[PDB]
């Protein structure tokens, strides 16, 4: 009941540890049907270049670690065919899966909290000002949570208890999530569909969700147990759609 | 007696299931030349999976888009003065002088539904250098005269009878008056534009006014007091129900210039960016 | 009594309401807010030959 | 009589209330009915309607109709981009004043495909190949034909057949956006490339233009209603 | 004729009658760690009675709890000045500045509706030495303005023609003025929030104000008049109906800033205690 | 479609015929003892005719009984200052410093219904030496904070962005604002008594407030105007609607001292007369 | 659009109206509800219960419960009256502040019948019998035992029973009377004698005490909602 | 015309009214409906959801992490109370920004059963047992595990499985309790203590932390909609 | 169209009236002034054992 | 004449009401207020595997 396997495309993940799988609202990702669409040329399908699992680089999990955040999309446009493809057209659509994978021993311990939020508007730490896209995504590169208020400007306000949204970070459980409890399980699985108020849209210009990864117990540990323990972020596309070919846009 | 009526929900399509092709169907490929416009949904071009869509299009319905009240005229009006013509209100009615109901109502070249009428007047003291009285209730008259009637000259005129125009009492501290008018047009369907004259020789009158012509609207104080002079303000608010409209037109882009003409001054088509290819960046760290 | 009961507007994923009318007048009534037809192709399509939207717009 | 007890919101005018009234003009009878053409029932038969889009809304061309013409030529020119925009159909100046814009912007919630048609008004002996691609949210725009090619594409050839759909699906992690668009609800973007070239023979104009037209799938929807930003007076009789 | 609609009432659940257990099953062993809520009810935990419950859920749907009026703009214009842009009152449209109502809006990400509008004008008089003059009635005029529609520079602009726009016209000591709007968005759903950029290089605008645009409202008096001095405000108030809502969100925590940004100053979680254990008594002779 | 709807109307008792009796049944003889009321009627105790009763108790029940619109609260809030926290209103919602609606609601332990509030601005100018001048129509903005929101500070705050928060923009000279709200609470029925605390050591705040905890308002002037002071009252009305009821209670005979506690000060139970036997002679020539 | 004319009683705020309205909060999903016991319908059914009646309303005892008991004693006391007082349900001092009254002044309108029990207090050793009155409307109040016995009335045996019940019946010329009696609808008197008097052996206490209860019979309607004269304030926050 | 006379309540507004009005755009065609993953019907459906209570809410805490962890350790601690506090949902600082308390917050009464659930965030290699107990009102809260263990109490075994549930049901003399709670609904308290303590082996850190999550049960529903007191501005625009 | 057509409240000793409903939450509907259900007993008579009222009380 | 008749909200332990629709538009309709669904399982069960609530979660 513990053990798993997913494959996509040309890649598999195998686990032995799961809890179960979180299918977002009830709804897996599908293609657009004929009574909803709007956009009228013929799109494209590539099927197995696009929809396979990407990888990003992982994070070290200190003793006084805030927590990260990811924007997707935005973090797989230089992944292959799927950055490529959202190069020269100008509406694409897609649903996720994700994967984060983190172990440690039987003498470690620890929790964290693996959460997708759809549309994460965030503020600036100068309250009469605006925010950059640089502090809001570095790609691939993970965002840091802070420890105190920040300030100085033209950084994102980032004190963990708020969630960079102005709420309470232990609400956060109202969107789709998973926990990961380093002495149960090892890594944590969601589906997420495509969420939007219309049916396609530019994927440079609209961050479709935020992928939010909060410790609420710290890592601890004792005299000469292993003091590296990182975690790992896996992503797929699914039911992948693309229309509005054109000349490759320049960033 | 009870009557069962249905009502029918109306949602938007379903997308269905699309997987790959090769052949000779070309949905993508069509041509403007036709005036026609392409039928063509995300599952013609792409992969699909299917989705039940439960989304309904019941707030942009004519009626729902229309139904709801707006302001169209506000007027001011004296209880004691020196001039006598400003101790009552008058005006001719139609829809024209605000511009936000005016510009939604010429989105359509014909129209034509029933009215509610709602009107919220207001009084307040005059500024003078020594205050202090207790005043009664103030009351106010509205009467309505369709074109043809005999026009008041003061606020004491015998026409104040109104024996058979239709009038209204009200006195203050009490719920807004309100009343509902049906469709009185002599035409089939109210015009919204009229690119026509009033004189057979092509000359005259152009335009809207040609074809308006539905009465007057008068109010005055019916206390004939106060020696401490106080000053009124009545707002009338429009509301169509029952609709029907035809014929869409673009939406008004330049400014309106007076109530009478469509006359504009040259405007641009939108305002401008750096260049055809500016990309704002907002993914940075 | 001349009593009209129909469905109220819901969500998806007791629920009816009573109507009389009081005046002679039809001008009277309440706004039909639960009307909800469409004819598009008055507009989009008012083309005298059919076009099949598979096949080619010419030729 | 009976006994009856007043509860709040009472003797308040609301204005979207929904209620009867009595009549002015008792049994006043109405002029018939006629059969005029062009009844419209709902907005969205408005909103699926193409209209031009004002692309090339540079510095110098506001009010020409130079603002509706995308320049294209011959020559090698793969490395420069063609076009490129943000989606964002109620809030962009590119889109903001077409029908689909004007209609969004009484309205605060929005939903559905979007469909794009690109038409090439060259001459009939010019011929090019070009790739048209959308983006979704999360990464910087592309900077180049191999960054655009991963997102949503198609691949426009120039023919018998003038005009070319690329369909914008919807893509989102909610069921509606805002029509003022913030980076929570943001959409994409749409780029333009060169695929192969414009090829002409001699005794042809070099320089061609393309245009685009906007409009909305069949299962487009908006909700919320509220008072339009674009239309304004400082006084009465406007 | 005459339609029967049935209407099914919805309660809560009943308690069933249970009794003492010793077996394997394990209802109160669970494991939060897969993202799933327990589904245990007293009767699995304790011994319980058998009791009909008759509560009803009907006041916290949607539908009740978003329908009801509230403020959303407040605005003053006089009858006299020295300004000429102070004689009329202009906004753009939003839910943004009352925070009531829009926090109430926020507990979701998208939302579709039609909206009752009503509008409260007031006036008064301005404080002069020399108090003293009766005033007949004042009349309002609110025009609404779609986005492209050209914009009133004065109170005698010919903009208020209205010949398109929709206007109300209002007089004082009627009822509020009241209409109806149907869902106008170029959208499927309203957003109330977009984590996105304007422009396609990932800059220009941030959020909220990318998407709405759903033009201005003007106000002015209709009399033209007052040689003293008077003063009107006006209150504008929404109400939704025929709701649908999707994604819910956490509350807001922290206080609002302005209307474009989501912007905060850092705030706790709650306030504090004596230690974690401190219980105040309450139980004393 | 039509559905019909039958309603069964329910009228009180008729009264039957009855003649002399001589037997053992005892119908007058009971015993209080017991907790149980006597359920004889007069054809019990006397000859009686036949009576056909048509009356009936449809003015009693609950409904009926509180569908009624009551004032809950006022307040004042000026154009122009010198404080900075007279420029808005605020307060907490409750239903407990208007004695008559908060009698009538406290006949019941516990209650529950979906709401209608309206909304009743006025304004009037301040007491100058110099009076004279024309003001535009006033706008007012009513935002409604659920808690953990953030505060406003002052008029031009940020937080009156409004994005999540339900407002009400409303002009003066327009029907009063209105809107509904469902049943709101996270218990199934509200309290509107509380003999508990709020700490665990039976200490800390007692009664009432602990348990209601039910947001904000907040209401502004629009304009940001106004060389002459104005100042405006806001009132607030409520109506329950959808009504259930549990465990009725005496009603309150001492006069109420705060709203948040249920102090009272030693009443008598009624007031005196002459003595035991004393009547008034009303048959005197 | 559709042509409308606007009717008086436009744009007010009547405190008794009944329409629909739109909602603040979209599709807020309710907490389910839960059968509490003791769920009230109708205001009648307060009304139909059992309260206490203050019948000793005298001067110097409206603050003790010694304004509940009515006294009776051994001895020759024949031409004493027991008690006496008029039928005003919700005007007179004797019933205004009990449950039936205090429901009462909600209204303008009443009809129906009304119960009266009584309750004997005293040792078990005691015996006695009472004679229990009603007068109609039209004469002065009864003076004796010999008048109060021509009208209405009920002999009281004390035993194993405590209680007694007097029943007063609905004579009126009119359907309904008014809450706020007048010489027009008034309703008449009841009064107490001694038929026998007290009886005891030695050893028990001399004096006892009579206890009244009133409620509503199931014939009872009130009707015309109105304010209560028994609340009231001086400013806000009370 | 038809003859009519005006009642009470007319040219009222009332804000919760529920009438019908006039249409200002007649005949718009509205967008079509698109179905958007995750529609709410009702508020209870959010309420029902689990979120994390911040147990620790003492001075200097506030706005860390540590306000949402309790703390556990090994070694004789059987005299110590591990937490303890009031059964007050929406008025408690430990319950009232929660989800469940913030829907409270928008009504004034409430009903029905509350699940709290326990999560041991120990090492894999550490035991322990505890007792949770809840004690209904009429009594001061309980000072030691023998006094505690009278009520209504579950054992939790730490193991496999992390998770413990204590479900609070529905004891209450009437059918709703105020959110605003007084000492007249007041609900009781709950507490927790050491049933074995915590033993480890050697090479694991001693101390652990346990988080609490509060939900609603099928039976939970509340009434009379009002406004909440968390959220406020000074002036317009904010 | 989803309409209720139910009985007027009238005398003793045509008369029907019609509702729709335009919102599609519950909470925007009138108020439910018709319904009219009694139940004394529990308020009244809440005793275990049942009393004739012709029989005596006790004994 | 297009009448509804629906139920009245009343309690538990003549009671119906008529509607009539006076306007063209369906935005013009009073709101819906007697609709009451629910689907609590979207938001509290969205899991791929179905857990019993007897058994354990794991294992």
């Amino acid at each position: 009941d513990r053990v798993r396997s997913i494959t996509l495309g040309n890649s598999t993940i195998t686990t032995q540890e799961s809890a179960n799988v979180v299918v977002a609202y009830g709804r897996w990702p599908e293609y657009l049907k004929d009574n909803e669409a709007t956009a009228e040329d013929q799109p494209t399908q590539p099927d197995v270049a696009t929809c396979r699992f990407y990888t990003l680089e992982s994070v070290t999990w200190e003793r006084d670690s805030p927590g990260w955040w990811w924007k997707f999309p935005d973090a797989l446009k230089d992944m292959g065919l799927f950055g490529q493809n959202m190069y020269y057209h100008y509406l694409g659509r897609a649903g996720y899966t994700i994967h984060v994978q983190c172990n440690a021993s039987k003498f470690h311990q620890g929790c964290l909290m693996v959460v997708c939020v759809p549309e994460a508007e965030m503020g600036c730490s100068q309250v009469d000002g605006t925010v950059n896209e640089h502090s809001l995504s570095e790609g691939e590169t993970a965002k840091k949570f802070a420890s105190t208020s920040t300030n100085g400007t033209n950084t994102v306000q980032s004190i963990v208890t708020n969630a960079g949204m102005g709420v309470g970070v232990g609400n956060l459980t109202i969107f789709p999530h998973q926990w990961i409890n380093l002495r149960t399980n090892n890594c944590a699985t969601i589906v997420m569909p495509y969420i939007n108020n219309v049916p396609m849209d530019n994927m440079f210009r609209h961050h479709n969700f935020t992928l939010m990864i909060i410790p609420f117990v710290p890592l601890d540990y004792s005299s000469d147990s292993s003091t590296y323990v990182p975690i790992t972020v896996t992503v797929a596309p699914m039911c992948a759609e693309y229309n509005g070919l054109r000349l490759a846009t320049s960033l | 007696v009870v009557e069962a009526v249905e009502n029918a929900v109306a949602r938007v399509a379903d997308t269905i299931s699309s997987g790959p092709s090769n052949s000779q169907a070309v949905p993508a490929l069509t041509a403007v030349e036709t005036g026609h416009t392409s039928q063509v949904t995300p599952s013609d071009t792409i992969q699909t999976r299917h989705v039940r869509n439960y989304h309904s299009r019941s707030e942009s319905s004519i009626e729902n888009f229309l139904c709801r009240s707006a302001c169209v005229y506000m007027g001011e009006y004296h209880t004691t003065n020196t001039d006598t013509s400003k101790l009552f209100a008058s005006w001719t009615i139609n829809a024209r002088r605000m511009v936000q109901m005016r510009r939604k109502l010429e989105l359509f070249t014909y129209v034509r539904f029933d009215m509610e009428v709602t009107f919220v007047i207001t009084s307040k003291q005059d500024q003078g250098t020594q205050l202090g009285q207790d005043m009664p209730p103030l009351t106010h008259q509205i009467m309505y005269i369709p074109p043809g009637g005999p026009i008041p000259k003061s606020v004491t005129d015998y026409t104040w009878q109104t024996s058979t125009n239709p009038s209204i009492f009200w006195t203050e501290g009490n719920a807004p008056p309100r009343m509902s008018i049906p469709f009185i047009s002599i035409g089939n369907a109210y015009s919204n534009f009229y690119d026509g004259w009033s004189h057979f020789s092509q000359n005259g009158v152009y335009g809207y006014n040609t074809l308006n012509h539905m009465g007057q609207i008068y109010v005055r104080h019916v206390n004939g007091s106060s020696p401490l002079p106080m000053t009124s303000t009545v707002r009338m608010y429009f509301k169509p129900k029952h609709v029907k409209v035809w014929v869409p037109r673009p939406p008004r882009l330049c400014q309106y210039k007076n109530a009478s003409t469509v006359n504009f001054t040259p405007t641009n088509i939108t305002e401008k960016r750096q260049s055809i290819n500016y990309i704002p960046e907002t993914v940075k760290p | 009594m001349g009593a009209q009961v129909s469905t109220q507007k819901t969500g998806a994923h007791i629920i009816h309401y009573t109507n009389i009318n009081y005046y002679k007048d039809a001008a009277s009534n309440s706004a039909n807010r639960q009307d909800f037809s469409q004819d598009p192709g008055k507009f989009t399509e008012p083309v005298k030959d059919i076009m099949v939207k598979s096949l080619p717009a010419l030729n | 009589g009976l006994p009856v007890m007043n509860t709040p919101g009472s003797n308040q005018f609301l204005t979207s209330d929904d209620f009867q009234s009595p009549s002015a003009m008792p049994q006043f009878d109405v002029t018939p009915e006629l059969n005029i053409p062009g009844e419209v029932q709902n907005l969205m038969e408005i909103a699926e309607v193409d209209s031009v889009v004002p692309v090339n809304n540079v510095e110098g061309k506001l009010d020409t109709m130079e603002i509706y013409r995308i320049p294209v030529q011959s020559g090698n020119h793969q490395s420069s981009q063609v076009f490129g925009f943000q989606v964002q159909p109620g809030l962009d100046n590119v889109f903001k004043h077409t029908l689909l814009g004007e209609i969004l912007n009484y309205y605060a919630h929005w939903s559905g495909s979007i469909k794009l048609t690109f038409v090439f008004c060259g001459s009939a002996m010019a011929t090019g190949k070009f790739l048209l691609a959308y983006a979704p949210p999360g990464a910087n725009a592309p900077k180049s034909r191999k960054d655009a090619m991963l997102g949503t594409h198609i691949i426009w050839d120039v023919g018998l057949q003038s005009s070319c759909v690329l369909c914008i699906p919807w893509i989102s992690q909610t069921h509606y956006r805002l029509v003022q668009q913030d980076e929570y609800t943001s959409a994409g973007n749409v780029t333009c490339w060169y695929q192969t070239g414009i090829v002409v023979p001699a005794g042809t104009p070099t320089s061609c233009s393309i245009m685009c037209f906007v409009s909305a799938c069949n299962d487009f929807s908006v909700r919320l209603l509220k008072d339009t930003p674009f239309i304004e007076q400082s006084a009465l009789l406007q």
